[PDB]
């Protein structure tokens, strides 16, 4: 064992780093949508056969019970999800999807944005200010502050 | 298997943190997981410390929890030492409870001394050192007894 | 199922002691909603005869046949008054299957045999399975007894219905290696199946029978006097009567104050008030507001829910506590000095309850809360909203209130404030009907909650249709 | 026909929980719902049998608050009295009974659209397809058929 | 049945503590418990 | 013709059509404004007069 | 990366800038967008219908509001004098027994009636129900459920009842030009394309 | 601007005779009818 | 006439919005139309 | 943003058009495509 | 800077130069404009009405 | 003068547009555009 | 009609005393709160004619 320590010299930042090259894409780019079922995996419709048919209609599986507290505290994850028989493309890049008025504007996804509809950059708010980051992001009486 | 276990410290120790830690050496502290590499915040019962929750609970977790005795600190890693069946050990108790020679010990969650100072350790932000209590075995069965009882 | 073999194993078991014999319930969305049977927690039940009489207590009379007291120091009998009703309820075994099911397939599902008489489908978005006992005090049964059922819910609310044994017998008594009794108890199965209402017609339930209860074996008798059902009816009669009457007792104290007074109110509550008003047609609102008050009062109104923490346990011993702290002697030069601080007295803000009543369309408003307090200019009362915001209503023309405060004084106050005062008098109910009738339930330890008192329980249990099932 | 003559009108209020893929958030949404029994549907004040005939508004489509002026006079007071209340996107008051537009199955928008649509068959066809449900099976059944 | 009929099995556990895995397995095994106690009903001079 | 989905109508579930589930139009539990006889299908409706 | 699936464009401002590069069908498949196109990690053409979505669409935690409904009602009723307006509604059980004989008697108190949330909720043409001003957006929380402040025994309380029927989403966010849009390619679905 | 007498302890509202008659005749009617809502119920 | 009797003698002109204080204003055709009305409401009240 | 169509004819006019045809979104009446801000489809990911 | 909201352009003297470019569908809504459509302080597009 | 247009149509146009797209303000029948006369937006806040 | 075109507009009642008063007409106030979150720097106000 080699023990090393390092002291920084500067008063400001005295490195900087820049993205110059771009090899490739590891994952697959996809329109895959992300599976629910798997995320949350006990929830059941009230009415059994209701719940068998909807789990036929999609290809989901019978739900499942989470880990223990004990188990989960003796162990770190599940991965219900197996891998594919063949990956050709590369990771899966599930899409997540949040649902829309269908009235939206095009515009808004024209430029970057929130994907929830109203900003949310902190770097635009005082600093440790809680109440002003509450009202910036969910008080629906004053105006988003990007559109 | 993994004889020792590095616990690394994200807070940055203080000489206050590192003598009483270097005072607790030997002290019995229990892990999660059983794992070479640790953080402090895994260190200990304050994972699970939850009195809304009852005191079964975390008896529950501790007894499939995983025991080790402090050694040396050195900067920012503990080094946790697991003991070995049939072998022999230097232990302290921090709990208030007294040993007599020939008892035999069990690990149980700390429970309420008149003082109610209870002496908190390292309180780094806002984890804490909870240490079990080493409690002789008439003790420990009189308390499961009465738990049970009431 | 398992629920209703055990509970006739353990009636069984008992029978010699007790003479109940087990009647076996099964309730549905006709009873109860999804929420309150996912989350119930106790399920109790009550015997009362053909007297009006509960099996609880003792068989010739008791001494809560006296009429109540109006005293804050009495609280209607205290503590014994209260375990006297408390050993009236007995507690039944419970289980809710809170997924939709159809019963006659899930009992076939099971291990039981049923072989109805018709086989009509009933379906079920949740089902609770639970057991109640009827007392036949002797190897007879009566038509005129009837027996309560209470659901119970964790923050100590409750629900009473109440059937006669004549609705639930009217069929039943009308027509009257080595074994394991659980394998020839499936094996015998259920014949019967039966749709009973308690006896306002509010609520249905079934009856499952069972061919292999030892309800078969007795051969006990059963009987319904005409003179007996008329007695019992009059004792349901005085049963329910017991709010309306605490109503009419407010009624008549506000039309015997408005005439010992002559009509001249005195302001009570903060309002500027101007002479320059037709203060004759307020007159005449507040005469359409008293009627309607009347046309609308019920269970929820302020003066049950004022007199229902009196009847508490606690509320004798705290009467008295206060009682004496009030007229507590002034404390000497050396107390102030050397002892300890006094008591603090009762805080600012008191917790009432109001009927606030608008004629324009007409509505009536009965279980209100508001927090009230005497401003220091000058002692009238301020009413403000449980929110901390003053209550406006005592601004509008067209609305009178009546406060009930926590001590049974009662205030009914007109536009502007001016106010009749006088208080609730308990003296037309027997100490029995009263506390038997609005006695708030005080909770058995069970799963899920702290054997300390006073702790923030944990997540609530809960059985859930919605998710699978954790174990 | 005087010979099979039947009773007076009335109003009914039918309730109705869901279908078993709706029930399931909210199972304890019990509509309601109010019909005409013994009634008709008229769209002119009677002249003749005025004497004879009352109005009963009941319903977004039916309480035009023109022929309920016409039939009953304090309808016609409450209309002078309140001139915006003269209109026929659903606005007019419905009696308190009647009134429960949150727990109804046709809203607001149902009115709403019918108040300008134009008299043609393809207003009729879009009126049905309003109706199309929200419940997840809906969602399979619609999605598969590309809709 | 009659006879005492034995299934044999080798488990992987993350479980060390004996309360703990005896109590997860008294849970999946809840169907010869019961089995047990009938046995002690229907076959009272057999002593399990 | 528009109100259902003809092609994908073809079962039932929990004893209900699978149009029934589709569109309101064919669920009984939606009653016309204007009655002149009592469904005769009335599984989880109540009336109240 | 975010791109949307399914968007209905104003047609009253409706325009085409690529006139002279394509020429679509006259068909209502062309004509309502409900399939998106993309590239793939290598630039080949990839879809997404609804039918994919199931796996999202269809799970019942979509379908549930309970989560929705506490924290409607925890954040508590408006306090803004605007908002006052919003929360004075009053819905009654009245009987049936002579309710035909007793309208006349509701309409002989001249007295006005509040409008509910959800009908305020359609004065709002389609750009201006996103603007500050709707102060009715406090309420439109989920897509298949209505929300709605409500005056019960003196107090005010949250009440939440699904939207049974697609026609009940409000027009700011279903207009009546998309429904009628939408019909068209139900008809078109259906051979019906031209009508009898 | 209009001017209102601010409440006080002392301040009170007079009935007309007329009034005070018909709240009392009001009052015996209701005390003589026995129209008790419990006898309704049981009814 | 006369039919309130004030302790003070002289009245105040009030300020402040109605949510501090409460204060009974309401003119006579206010209070006509409201008493016709609750009449109507108790006419629309063996 | 990443590159979408809603038609493949705007995807096809896209995918012929020279470089830098990826970065302008442009709209044909009720279909649109969304054009991508960096040409990371375009060149970027394949030139090298 | 300055700029016009809803101005009406002659009817009796209208003209087109972007025909080939762009193509607005028949609407009076297009017709006769009340917006105005500008630039942010970002390249993003915004609006007033 | 700055870059306003009265429908979406033409600032598309002016954003698929080159350089000194901007600065051109053309019209069509009741819709105009008017270009900036200067071209901050075009270029002169973002070339850096 | 002050309070109704005040809420249309979305503007609050005027709140005043003596003293404020004098110094708003004599000097003015910053009566305009800052926003939660600026993004694009100062609200360039436009003014209509």
């Amino acid at each position: 064992t080699q023990n090393i320590n390092t002291v920084d010299m500067g008063l400001g930042y005295t490195s900087n780093t820049c993205v110059a090259y771009v090899n490739r894409v590891r994952t697959d780019m996809g329109v895959r949508v992300q599976d629910l079922f798997r995320v949350f995996p006990m929830n059941v419709y009230r009415h059994d056969e209701v719940d068998r048919w909807i789990r036929h209609a999609a290809g989901v599986e019978r739900p499942q019970l989470l880990d223990t507290e004990t188990i989960s505290m003796l162990t770190f994850g599940s991965m219900s999800e197996r891998n594919a028989a063949a990956t050709v493309h590369g990771q899966k890049a599930a899409c997540e999807l949040i649902l829309t008025p269908v009235t939206m504007d095009v515009n808004y996804f024209k430029i970057p944005n929130n994907p929830r509809g109203r900003a949310s950059c902190m770097l635009a708010v005082d600093p440790y200010d809680t109440e002003a980051a509450t009202k910036a992001i969910y008080d629906h009486r004053e105006a988003d502050a990007q559109t | 298997m993994e004889a020792n276990i590095f616990c690394t410290f994200d807070h940055k120790l203080s000489i206050a943190d590192v003598g009483k830690l270097t005072k607790l050496v030997a002290a019995v502290v229990p892990i999660p997981q059983r794992l070479h590499l640790i953080k402090h915040y895994q260190l200990g019962l304050h994972q699970f410390v939850d009195h809304t929750r009852g005191y079964v609970r975390l008896r529950g977790l501790l007894r499939n929890m995983t025991l080790t005795l402090m050694r040396r600190v050195e900067g920012n890693q503990i080094l946790l030492h697991v003991p070995t069946h049939g072998l022999l050990y230097t232990v302290l108790n921090t709990g208030p409870v007294t040993w007599e020679k020939g008892d035999a010990l069990c690990v149980l969650p700390p429970l309420f001394h008149g003082p109610l100072a209870r002496e908190n350790l390292l309180t780094l932000g806002q984890w804490e050192l909870v240490l079990p209590w080493i409690v002789p075995m008439p003790l420990a069965l009189e308390i499961n007894q009465r738990l049970l009882i009431m | 199922m398992e629920t209703h073999l055990y509970s006739d194993l353990a009636f069984e078991a008992r029978f010699a002691d007790d003479e109940q014999l087990p009647l076996h319930l099964v309730l549905d969305q006709e009873v109860l909603s999804n929420e309150e049977a996912e989350t119930l927690r106790y399920v109790y039940y009550r015997n009362v005869d053909s007297a009006g009489r509960s099996t609880g207590r003792a068989p010739g009379g008791d001494e809560d046949d006296a009429p109540a007291s109006d005293d804050a120091e009495d609280a209607v009998g205290g503590d014994r008054a209260f375990d006297r009703e408390r050993r009236t309820w007995q507690r039944a075994c419970f289980r809710v299957l809170p997924r939709p099911l159809e019963l006659l397939d899930y009992l076939r599902q099971s291990g039981l045999t049923v072989t109805l008489e018709k086989e009509q489908r009933v379906r079920m978005f949740y089902a609770v399975f639970t057991t109640l006992g009827l007392r036949c005090p002797d190897n007879r049964l009566s038509g005129a007894q009837t027996l309560h059922l209470r659901l119970v819910w964790p923050d100590g609310s409750y629900r009473d219905w109440e059937f006669l044994a004549r609705d639930l017998l009217r069929e039943e008594m009308e027509a009257n290696d080595e074994v394991a009794r659980t394998d020839e108890w499936k094996g015998a199965g259920v014949s019967r199946l039966r749709e009973v209402w308690d006896v306002q017609h509010r609520v249905r339930l079934r009856v499952l029978w069972y061919v292999n209860s030892f309800w078969r074996s007795r051969e006990l008798s059963y009987d319904d006097h005409e003179v007996e059902l008329y007695r019992a009816l009059d004792a349901y009669r005085a049963r329910i009567a017991v709010e309306y009457v605490l109503i009419r007792a407010v009624r008549d104290e506000i039309y015997a104050v408005l005439r010992r007074d002559g009509g001249a109110l005195p302001q009570r509550f903060a309002c500027h008030v101007s002479r320059n008003m037709s203060w004759r047609v307020v007159w005449e609102l507040c005469r359409h507001a008293l009627a309607l008050w009347m046309d609308w009062a019920d269970v929820r109104s302020c003066i049950i829910k004022a007199l229902t923490p009196r009847l508490s346990r606690g509320a004798a011993a705290a009467a008295q506590r206060a009682r004496r702290q009030r007229e507590r002697s002034a404390p000497k030069p050396q107390e102030l000095l050397f002892g300890p601080r006094n008591e603090s007295g009762p805080p600012a803000e008191q917790t009432w309850y109001a009927d606030v009543v608008r004629c324009v369309r007409a509505q009536v408003d009965l279980g209100v809360e508001v927090r009230a307090a005497r401003c220091p200019r000058t002692g009238l009362w301020i009413v403000r909203d449980r929110r901390g915001r003053l209550r406006r209503w005592l601004s509008q023309p067209e609305v009178c209130v009546l406060y009930v405060t926590p001590d049974l004084d009662f205030y009914w106050v007109l536009p502007g404030g001016f106010a009749v005062s006088s208080r609730v008098t308990l003296h037309g109910l027997a100490q029995r009907a009263l506390r038997d009738r609005f006695q708030n339930f005080e909770a058995v330890l069970a799963r899920g909650m702290h054997v300390e008192a006073g702790r923030q329980e944990p997540e609530t249990p809960r059985v859930s249709g919605r998710r699978l099932p954790f174990d | 026909a005087v010979q099979f003559v039947g009773e007076h009108v009335k109003v009914l209020e039918v309730r109705a929980p869901l279908d078993h893929a709706q029930r399931q958030g909210l199972p304890d949404f019990i509509s309601r719902q109010h019909v005409l029994y013994n009634g008709c549907c008229v769209v002119t004040a009677p002249k003749t049998l005025i004497e004879y005939s009352l109005p009963v508004p009941f319903h977004r489509f039916y309480s035009n608050p023109t022929i309920c002026a016409a039939l009953s006079d304090d309808i016609k007071r409450y209309v002078t009295e309140f001139p915006h209340y003269h209109r026929h996107d659903g606005g007019f008051p419905l009696p308190t009974a009647f009134a429960h537009e949150y727990h109804n199955w046709l809203r607001s928008p149902f009115s709403r659209y019918s108040a300008t649509c134009p008299n043609v068959l393809h207003s009729v066809m879009t009126l049905a397809a309003m109706l199309y449900k929200i419940s997840p099976v809906s969602l399979v059944l619609q999605t598969k058929a590309h809709i | 049945g009659p006879e005492t009929r034995p299934g044999i099995y080798v488990l992987t556990s993350s479980i060390a503590h004996w309360q703990t895995l005896v109590d997860v397995a008294r849970g999946k095994f809840a169907r010869e418990r019961c089995s047990f106690v009938n046995r002690r009903i229907t076959r009272p001079r057999q002593i399990p | 013709r528009i109100s259902a989905l003809p092609g994908l109508n073809n079962g039932q579930l929990a004893e209900e059509p699978l149009s029934a589930y589709v569109n309101a139009l064919h669920d009984h539990r939606l009653w016309p404004p204007f009655v002149t006889h009592l469904p005769r299908n009335m599984e989880g409706v109540q009336v109240v007069a | 990366f975010f791109f949307p699936v399914g968007l209905y464009l104003p047609e009253d401002r409706g325009y085409t800038t690529v006139e002279s590069k394509v020429k679509l069908n006259d068909t209502v498949r062309n004509a309502l967008p409900t399939t998106a196109y993309l590239l793939n990690r290598d630039r080949a053409v990839q879809k997404i219908d609804f039918v994919d979505a199931l796996k999202t669409l269809c799970h019942p935690v979509l379908h549930e509001p309970a989560p929705c409904l506490q924290t409607f009602t925890e954040r508590g009723p408006p306090s803004e004098p605007a908002m006052q307006r919003l929360l004075e509604c009053r819905f009654q059980q009245e009987p049936m027994g002579g309710a035909a004989r007793r309208i006349p008697h509701f309409y002989r108190v001249r007295r006005e009636v509040p409008r509910t949330v959800n009908e305020m909720k359609q004065d709002f043409v389609v750009t201006d129900f996103y603007k500050v001003g709707n102060i009715t957006l406090y309420t439109e929380l989920h897509p298949f459920f209505d929300f709605t402040h409500c005056q019960e025994n003196s107090e005010t309380v949250a009440l939440c009842t699904p939207r049974i029927v697609i026609g009940n989403l409000p027009d700011g966010l279903a207009p009546g030009p998309f429904h009628e849009l939408r019909t068209w390619e139900i008809m078109e679905h259906m051979r019906l394309r031209p009508p009898p | 601007v209009a001017v209102f007498f601010e409440p006080h302890e002392e301040n009170v509202l007079r009935c007309p005779e007329r009034v005070l008659r018909r709240l009392l005749e009001d009052a015996a009617v209701t005390m003589r009818g026995g129209g008790w809502r419990e006898d309704v119920l049981m009814d | 006439m006369s039919l309130l009797h004030t302790f003070w003698r002289l009245p105040v002109a009030v300020f402040f919005e109605p949510h501090e204080e409460n204060v009974l204003r309401c003119p006579e055709r206010v209070l006509r139309r409201l008493l016709e009305d609750a009449a109507v409401t108790m006419r629309g009240g063996d | 943003p990443i590159l979408s169509t809603t038609t493949l004819a705007l995807m096809e006019t896209k995918l012929k058009g020279g470089a830098g045809a990826f970065a302008t979104s442009e709209t044909h009446f009720g279909n649109y495509v969304v054009g991508e801000i960096i040409p990371l489809q375009q060149s970027m990911l394949f030139n090298s």
